[PDB]
């Protein structure tokens, strides 16, 4: 019938839009994990540096 | 004539309604959006226009 056409113009948009917004809610969240990981990768190198420098200084000093 | 033309053109998912006024009938055909061109084409072949 004619009401069955109407349910199909909607039922198409409301999956196109909600599939799109579940891949932005994916995407932001993927970059959020890859940032936190990298802000701790730079933190890891820094600490190392400070320890290699530190020990050399105490060897020279002594 | 108009009803036949519309029915073949537009299947059974078109709505043709009419209501009188004392003499002829002003008729309204109601059709889905994007089925506009087809709907028009059907009126144009009978010689009836908007």
């Amino acid at each position: 019938k004619l009401e069955a056409i109407l349910s199909q113009e909607v039922e198409a948009e409301i999956q196109a839009l909600l599939q799109e917004a579940e891949a932005k809610a994916e995407a932001v969240k993927r970059e959020a994990e890859e940032k936190a990981k990298a802000l701790l990768q730079a933190r890891e190198r820094a600490l190392e540096a400070q320890y290699r420098a530190a020990l050399r200084r105490a060897e020279s000093a002594g | 004539l108009v009803e036949e033309a519309l029915r073949k053109a537009l299947e059974d998912r078109y709505l043709l309604a009419h209501e009188a006024y004392a003499g002829g009938v002003p008729a309204l055909v109601v059709v889905h959006r994007k089925e506009v061109d087809q709907a028009k084409a059907a009126l144009s072949r009978a010689g009836v226009a908007e």
